[PDB]
């Protein structure tokens, strides 16, 4: 289930529209509740956004940093460090 | 349902229950601030006829783009931004605008420049921004700018830089259309015979690309114009329009329309149920008399 | 997390509010420009019935009413622009303005120069800074500190920056009225704004009222009107009246700004309007040097700079021009991709700026 | 019957939306969607007309002859006005000019149409009034034995939203009904000298009154039995819609010479 | 269904409870209104559009430190209590701004103007791309820039290209039309522009062809000199009044810059005054190369040959030539465009530019 959404990144390989569909998609994920879902989304977003960088994904993850759900903040910051990699510093500073 | 409702819908809502029970029609505000639609115009090329040089030119600049857009794009010519008509006054500057609009079957939208001169904060600015929105919905269109033109067909209106400021805005908007949208379906028509209403943006390429010449009538041409005006009404049937036409020299398309109306007062006095050839000769004599003024 | 806590706040707020609405419904029911209690069952005269409107009137001469505490009813309530007056149920503030202007409490721009504007800053210091810090000094002497200051030379010379900086230090409000906007062409409207700015000013006392450009409005009066000097003089003549007519000195400050010195009238020059003339016009060679030195501290730099040399290339400057030399010098470096600034860069920025200023 | 009876408010019908349902604007400022009677729905139903409204019912009580009034002072009707060829002799050019423009369509619409020339529908008169011009206007009305409706054209100038549009509408309607008729617009230059160059602002209220006059003026008078005569203290330019053919087609001069 | 329903039913339940309780109190018809001010007695005075006005209680949907005057709020029947807060309507970038969102063109498509492109960059594109120099150093990137060249020739191209590269709303103001010739219209128009821009930053205030408030006067009198001067002064004061490192960026545009006062440019905010140099030979190849892509033509055309005989001609000339050549093909009833056509268009435009006799060509 966690792995299903992880899998979708790899399925969305070589597919132009689908990369765009992700931005629609992670919208769906916010509607759906559950701790399993709330934990999974920083990771789902993180994987897609280091094989196809998304400004929207960074913009969301800043907010997740300052989250009162503990597990979510944890995963967001590791994820955020994943996006900033490839350089030392940027917006990441 | 919410897809019946929309922004700027007029609805009937119960004063009893506050439930939106039916939908009327959508409303607007620039359309009643001296801007107006005129569907399927009644002008033809025969109306101000003897436009031959212009006809081919005007067909390619305006009509071909509109009729066949894909063709312009692929060929390697972007659609012309504006046309300015320049030639003698009182011809059929306005008439031509309407004629072309009819031919392609597009909406003729007459804009009074000055009216677009409200003395409140932005209300004028607002109408100018909305003029483009409206015409984008209503595409295709000829957007004809009135009050930059001196014509005897309607009337010479406009003074100052109060329709030079407006005339500028129209040209920016064409840049804007090729710009972020990368479309153009809306062509803007200048007409003028005057040097104290021009812009330096008017003189500039990539801002307006065609200057198409408006001929003077001639003896052959006057006959064509005259012929149309006399066969929208009752006339004697042995008529030689050619004969009449030779008698007018110097006389614009607007004058050919005046000849018929002056001829008519003669017909009317003598209690005829048609006009005759006779009336038309006498009418030409009347106009020539005015031109010669001391 | 964030959602549950927002609902918890709504629920709590709401219950208090519902109860409070019903109580407001049972009684059948501060800035304000007329009072309007549209009923008044509760409350010469021995009871209030006060309602100030064209279409009707209810008139009682006597305010106060520590019990019930008056107010309530059809709510705009307090003192009147006719003086019948809601005197003291829920805070009136002397006919208090509902027409706004831009307030900037503590404007933030601290001390752009302190060297090479040395005298001009010091003028501000005596008038504005010290009378807020100690009112008693001024009092003991028996003097009243300059009511108004005129600042000349071109605007945006760092004229603004310095003014703002003393305002921060004292924790005082900038009250900005821009001369150019006032200009209406409808009967009396501008002068009306001026009266309410001063009524409002007296309430808010400890404030620098900034009047942008006297070239704009009040530029002549020798015409005896013209349609466009007639509202404009009306606004202008009204604005002076208010000033000599008294507003407190040593609290309320008015600062004027002007690019050109041909707009001024004898009416404008006089005390109780302008007392100070502070320069922000043309400084010295020693002076230009200090202002250069001051903007480039914050910057990294690589060695070989003498300010004196940079100063030398200016045949005449204004403060605006100086600010342009440091900032422009930095740009030549960034294009080459650099953090440091060099003697070459500073020279290059002088040459560009002065030459453009010409003509 | 009794339920729908006096007292009554006046409204105007704007348009019929569907069957048994119509939109009215009442004159107060409150607009209602109301029912029409089933025996008023067919064969007496006009798309805009003047109505009698009930103040509790919210239903079509009665349909009125169009002459519903305004908070501006009412206009003047003068059947056979008393100025009738006073000043004459030496006005030779201005008398002839009026005569073929103004008199003939009122007596016979039908000859103009048969020739196929447009009848003058509106005429513009320029040059002074009250010095030979007015006298002629009044005289023509009296000789054609049409109602003179003297219509105060600087009196739209009401300072409120639209009473004024409601009144023009009533007057053009009532003229076509009471044909032959002259609507005589005293100083048209009041409600139509505006924006030619972004000067003469402050004329936002007359812009609605102007649109209303054009729709009524051009949309009737197709054969011409009702004349509009425009009057200006000397001359003033007008906004382009009046001046073009189909409206003020004759432009008559009072001689300098 | 059933899988969903177990998470769903309580998640539904907390929102519904808040909602229920709100709607009962909130019950319609409730008038929408505007907060006039927020008061010292903790009341808010409101301006109701139904004509009364009131001193109103607040139900904390969001707090008062999160609410400011002129915001739209929903008001109860008589006492006008703030039952819930509303989002603002009719933001006025649809009335004083012609909007070109994500405008077209780029720096590669006119390239060969490369040295000037770096200049424009350094004030506008580059701070966005690399904040760090600007921050560390402590000096600011020029707020505003002036472009002088000519419409459809190089001025406009640079402006489209840069604005798109920074992904800011290009908001186009007609300078001359501000021009409104009555005492009330312009300075407000100008204020209203600057306001909306700073709110919804980063934003481009593009002022197209300002020529007519390019006068300064020593003394002001009457309405006929003062109007002009009020509009000029309003621009000058807003710049002087505020400072922004890129909440508001300005591009000012004019054909030549000798019709702008140096005391309206204002050094130290506007530090760059950037020129327009003509497309040289390399650039002509490029400008052409882009315009020949869109085309269907004959193979006898030599892009090279036509560039070489062109004497240092404007990018406008290059645009014009393509547009002109398509017409000579369309008239002849064909979609192929031969070399001879390009050459005729080139000969005609080259003559008009290079006409200036007895004072250029002495």
């Amino acid at each position: 289930l966690a792995y299903a959404v992880l899998g979708i990144a790899l399925i969305a390989l070589g597919e132009d529209i689908g990369k765009e569909m992700s931005l629609r998609h992670f919208g769906h994920l916010m509607h759906y509740g559950n701790e399993h879902i709330r934990r999974m989304v920083p990771l789902a977003m993180g994987i897609v956004s280091v094989s196809d960088p998304q400004m929207k994904v960074f913009d969301t993850l800043t907010r997740f940093s300052h989250d009162a759900d503990l597990e979510v903040s944890m995963n967001s910051i590791f994820a955020m460090g994943l996006c900033g990699a490839g350089t030392n510093n940027a917006r990441l500073a | 349902n919410v897809k019946d409702l929309k922004a700027s819908q007029r609805v009937c809502l119960r004063s009893d229950s506050y439930m939106l029970h039916k939908v009327l029609e959508n409303k607007a505000d620039p359309l009643v601030s001296l801007m107006m639609v005129e569907k399927v115009p009644d002008s033809t090329y025969d109306m101000v006829g003897g436009l031959t040089k212009q006809i081919k030119e005007i067909k390619e600049v305006i009509e071909l783009p509109v009729k066949h857009p894909e063709l312009f794009e692929s060929l390697g010519i972007a659609q012309p931004k504006g046309v300015i008509l320049y030639g003698p006054p009182g011809t059929g500057k306005t008439l031509l605008a309407r004629a072309v609009a009819h031919h392609t079957d597009c909406k003729f939208i007459r804009v009074s420049g000055a009216e677009l001169v409200q003395k409140y904060i932005g209300e004028g600015s607002r109408m100018v921004r909305e003029l483009f929105v409206m015409a984008r919905e209503h595409a295709p269109s000829i957007i004809f700018m009135d009050e930059i033109d001196s014509i005897g067909s309607t009337r010479v209106e406009g003074s100052g830089g109060g329709d030079s400021e407006v005339q500028r805005t129209m040209l920016e908007l064409l840049n804007q259309l090729d710009g972020f949208e990368t479309s153009k379906n809306i062509k803007i028509i200048m007409a003028t015979n005057r040097l104290d209403i021009l812009d330096p943006a008017l003189l500039r390429p990539g801002r307006i690309d065609r200057k198409i010449e408006f001929p003077p009538p001639s003896v052959a041409a006057r006959a064509e114009i005259l012929r149309i005006h006399s066969r929208k009404m009752n006339l004697t049937r042995g008529i030689n329009l050619r004969k009449v036409a030779e008698k007018m020299n110097g006389c614009s398309g607007a004058d050919v329309k005046g000849v018929c109306t002056e001829a008519g007062m003669y017909a009317l006095r003598e209690r005829r149920i048609h006009v005759t050839q006779e009336d038309f000769e006498l009418a030409v004599g009347k106009v020539m008399n005015k031109n010669q003024e001391t | 997390l964030k959602q549950t806590e927002n609902d918890l706040k709504d629920i709590e707020a709401r219950i208090k509010e519902k109860a409070g609405v019903k109580e407001s419904d049972t009684g059948l029911a501060h800035p304000l420009q007329v009072a309007r209690c549209t009923k008044i069952i509760k409350g010469e005269d021995a009871k209030y019935v006060i309602n100030l409107k064209q279409i009707a009137k209810f008139v009682v001469g006597l305010g106060e009413r520590v019990s019930p505490t008056d107010i309530e009813e059809g709510m705009r309530v307090g003192v009147d622009r006719s003086k019948y007056n809601i005197e003291l149920p829920l805070p009136p503030r002397i006919d208090p303005s509902v027409t706004m202007m831009t307030v900037e409490e503590k404007p933030d721009v601290t001390y752009s120069d302190v060297g090479g504007c040395k005298d001009q800053i010091e003028k501000l210091r005596e008038v504005v800074e010290l009378p807020l810090l100690s009112p008693e000094r001024f009092a003991t002497l028996g003097i009243d500190p300059p009511k108004g200051i005129l600042l000349y030379g071109p605007p945006g010379t760092g004229k603004t920056l310095c003014a703002r900086a003393v305002a921060n230090r004292t924790d005082a409000t900038f009250i900005r009225v821009i001369g150019s906007e006032l200009v209406q062409k409808y009967v009396g409207e501008g002068a009306r704004m001026v009266r309410e700015l001063f009524e409002m000013a007296r309430t808010k006392k400890a404030c620098i009222i900034f009047f942008d450009e006297i070239d704009a409005v009040g530029g002549a009066r020798f015409d005896d009107g013209a349609g466009g000097d007639n509202e404009v003089q009306r606004t202008m003549l009204e604005l002076i009246t208010q000033l000599d007519g008294f507003d407190p000195r040593g609290n309320i400050k008015v600062m004027f700004a002007t690019n050109r010195p041909n707009t001024l009238d004898p009416a404008l020059l006089r005390p109780g309007r302008i007392d100070r003339k502070v320069e922000f016009s043309l400084p010295d060679l020693e002076g230009r040097a200090n202002i250069f030195r001051i903007h480039s501290k914050s910057m990294s730099v690589e060695r070989g700079i003498r300010w004196e040399l940079i100063s030398r290339l200016c045949p005449n400057s204004t403060g605006a021009e100086l600010r342009s030399v440091c900032t422009e010098a930095g740009m030549f470096a960034i294009r080459a991709r650099r953090k440091v600034a060099t003697e070459k860069d500073f020279l290059k920025a002088v040459d560009k700026v002065i030459s453009g200023y010409k003509k | 019957k009794r339920i729908q009876s006096v007292p009554l408010v006046i409204g105007q019908f704007l348009e019929p939306i569907d069957q048994n349902t119509g939109i009215v604007s009442s004159t107060t400022g409150m607009s209602y969607v109301v029912r029409i009677l089933s025996t008023l729905d067919r064969e007496l139903l006009k798309p805009s007309m003047s109505v009698a409204l009930h103040r509790h019912s919210n239903a079509l009580v009665d349909i009125l002859p169009p002459d519903s009034d305004s908070s501006i002072s009412v206009m003047g009707e003068n059947e056979k006005p008393d100025v009738t060829y006073a000043d004459v002799g030496g006005l030779d050019m201005q008398k002839q000019e009026i005569r073929e423009a103004v008199e003939l369509p009122l007596v016979q619409a039908d000859l103009y149409e048969q020739i196929g020339i447009d009848p003058p529908r509106g005429v513009l008169l320029y040059g002074p009034p009250g010095t030979g011009k007015t006298m002629l206007v009044k005289a023509v009305a009296n000789s054609t034995k049409a109602a003179f409706i003297r219509v105060n054209g600087s009196e739209f100038v009401h300072k409120y939203l639209g009473e004024g549009p409601r009144m023009v509408r009533d007057v053009f309607r009532l003229a076509r009904e009471n044909a032959p008729s002259i609507i005589f617009i005293d100083e048209v230059d009041s409600i139509a000298t505006k924006r030619f160059d972004a000067q003469t602002g402050s004329d936002r209220e007359v812009q609605r009154i102007l649109i209303e006059l054009l729709t009524q003026m051009d949309g009737f008078d197709q054969s011409t039995n009702v004349k509009v005569i425009m009057a200006t203290n000397r001359a003033d330019t007008l906004d382009p819609a009046l001046l073009r053919p189909g409206r003020l087609d004759r432009k008559i001069e009072f001689p300098s010479l | 269904f059933v899988s969903n329903s177990e998470i769903l039913k309580p998640f539904e339940k907390k929102q519904e409870e808040e909602k229920k309780q709100l709607e009962e109190i909130r019950g319609n018809p409730l008038s929408i209104g505007t907060l006039e001010e927020i008061i010292d007695d903790d009341h808010a005075i409101v301006t109701s559009p139904t004509m009364p006005d009131y001193y109103v209680s607040i139900l904390s949907f969001v707090d008062k430190e999160l609410l400011e005057p002129g915001c739209s709020v929903l008001l109860h029947h008589k006492t006008m209590s703030i039952v819930g807060v509303l989002q603002d309507d009719a933001d006025p970038m649809v009335s004083v701004m012609k909007m070109d969102k994500s405008p077209t063109e780029s720096y590669s498509d006119i390239g060969g103007l490369e040295s000037q492109i770096q200049e424009i960059k350094e004030s506008v594109e580059l701070p966005l791309t690399h904040p760090e120099l600007y921050e560390e150093m402590g000096i600011k990137p020029p707020k505003g820039v002036i472009l002088y060249g000519a419409p459809g020739t190089g001025k406009t191209l640079l402006a489209k290209a840069v604005a798109n590269q920074t992904s800011a709303t290009f908001l186009r103001i007609v300078g001359s039309e501000l021009i409104q010739k009555y005492l009330g219209d312009g300075p407000r128009l100008c204020r209203q522009i600057f306001k909306v821009a700073g709110e919804n930053a980063p934003s481009i205030v593009f002022i197209d062809e300002i020529d007519a408030i390019g006068t300064k006067r020593y003394d002001s009198n009457s309405g006929g000199e003062r109007e002009i001067q009020r509009t000029m002064l309003e621009l000058l004061n807003q710049l002087d009044g505020f400072d922004d490192r890129g909440d508001v960026k300005v591009i000012m545009a004019t054909n030549k810059i000798e019709t702008l006062d140096p005391a309206l440019i204002r050094p130290g905010r506007i530090d760059r005054k950037i020129l327009f140099e003509n497309p040289d030979l390399s650039t002509k190849k490029k400008i052409l190369g882009i315009h020949t892509s869109k085309m269907n033509l004959s193979e006898d055309v030599n892009l090279e040959t036509l560039v070489t005989t062109k004497d240092d001609l404007s990018g406008a000339d290059i645009q014009a030539m393509c547009t002109e050549a398509g017409l000579l093909a369309l008239r002849e009833r064909r979609m192929q465009v031969t070399a001879e056509d390009f050459k005729q268009a080139k000969e005609r435009v080259m003559k008009n530019k290079v006409e200036e006799n007895l004072e250029g060509l002495y």
